[PDB]
């Protein structure tokens, strides 16, 4: 009921994955709101359900799929589809527990996990934080199985927190930042799995703040500088906009754009 | 592998430069190419960069309406042309390979590949060669 955006980890590429990241972009947002050259998702308030979600199949060379929905507010999973069973993250509200409802409705067999997808909930049920959990195309193989596998009992919560951690990095991030996608894309071309340094860790941590520093600039100068790491962990400070033009690529709506 | 850069000299202020990166060893076609800048007594700079992507291209404030940046598939190679040079552009330049642009600033990726420099100098009078 929803746009759908295919991708196979077997015998993935460069090209294969940023082609995938771009028509995930394309699908989150209209293009119609974009501010300092970053586009800017749509608004949550009174977006009608038809344009709510979009749907990601991934695809690994065990032919295991499964569909990963995203909310397209924030670009996050919401929850996914294996065979004709769908599972999906504690909503936050009655509102967003209707929308949910809206997803996979060919689906019966569904359950809504008593937690939350945020990553303070999930490196705990993992048992590891995101600077130890390696990312990668064989991560993501791994991650697709792992979620697969829950549907036949074959996965424990552990390993299906820490799978999804893998997607929601692979997915989401690399579809807000581009510095992220091309994380990932270093991984792929050089053929290697490794956890995601300081960088990506605090990029992440930092988007919803990014977002509203953007869009409260004023002439292109944050209010309050917003603090980042290198990738040796180094501490810097960011006070403008156009430095950040080539990392961030969507935006979560704070705002309505200038008169 | 190797990153050569040529174009770099002296120059009079508002004069014109085009710097040129030229690949060998592997192809630029599949990276992002970002021009840095080193100048005395200041931090190194993130300048220019062009993207393996539909031809995006980024720049600093500082230089945005003077510099523009391009590349030539066919020859491997990567120009920045420098217009209304200032003496605040005197500087080495430098090119590097990166996955995608970030005009470096979160530091040298372990696998990026930097180019040895020339030097820029904006100025009337004459100079060490
Ligand atoms: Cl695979
Ligand atoms: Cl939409
Ligand atoms: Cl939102
Ligand atoms: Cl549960
Ligand atoms: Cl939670
Ligand atoms: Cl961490
Ligand atoms: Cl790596
Ligand atoms: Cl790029």
């Amino acid at each position: 009921q929803y746009p759908i955006i295919n991708f196979t980890t077997a015998g993935a590429t460069v090209q294969s994955y940023t082609n995938f990241i771009r028509a995930v972009r394309g699908r989150l947002t209209t293009g119609a709101d974009v501010r300092h050259e970053i586009p800017v998702l749509p608004n949550r308030v009174g977006l009608p359900i038809n344009q709510r979600f979009i749907l990601v199949e991934l695809s690994n060379h065990a032919e295991l799929s499964v569909t990963l929905a995203l909310d397209v507010t924030n670009a996050y999973v919401v929850g996914y589809r294996a065979g004709n069973s769908a599972y999906f993250f504690h909503p936050d509200n009655q509102e967003d527990a209707e929308a949910i409802t809206h997803l996979f409705t060919d689906v019966q067999n569904r359950y809504t996990f008593a937690f939350g997808g945020n990553y303070d909930r999930l490196e705990q049920l993992a048992g590891n934080l995101r600077e130890n959990i390696e990312l990668g195309n064989g991560p993501l193989e791994e991650a697709i199985s792992a979620l697969y596998y829950y549907s036949t009992g074959g996965t424990q919560l552990p390993t299906l927190a820490r799978s999804f951690i893998i997607c929601i990095q692979m997915i989401s991030e690399a579809a807000r930042f581009q510095y992220i996608e091309g994380e990932m894309r270093t991984r792929i071309r050089y053929n290697r799995r490794s956890a995601p340094d300081p960088s990506v860790i605090t990029l992440e941590n930092s988007w919803g703040r990014l977002s509203t520093a953007i869009q409260e600039s004023n002439q292109g100068a944050f209010a309050s500088p917003i603090q980042l790491q290198r990738r040796n962990g180094s501490k810097f400070s960011v006070y403008d906009v156009s430095i950040l033009i080539p990392i961030i690529a969507l935006m979560v709506y704070r705002c309505a754009p200038p008169p | 592998v190797q990153l050569a850069e040529t174009g770099g000299g002296l120059v009079q202020p508002g004069g014109s430069l085009r710097l040129s990166c030229a690949a060998s060893g592997f192809t630029l076609d599949d990276y992002a190419i970002g021009w840095f800048r080193q100048a005395p007594g200041k931090e190194r700079e993130g300048v220019s960069c062009i993207s393996s992507s539909d031809g995006r291209t980024y720049y600093a404030d500082s230089v945005k309406g003077r510099f523009t940046i391009s590349r030539d598939n066919a020859k491997n190679t990567v120009y920045l042309q420098m217009n209304s040079l200032k003496s605040e552009d005197t500087a080495v330049y430098y090119c590097a390979t990166e996955e995608v642009c970030t005009l470096g600033i979160f530091g040298h990726g372990p696998d990026d590949y930097w180019g040895q420099g020339t030097q820029v100098t904006v100025s009337s009078e004459p100079k060490t060669p």
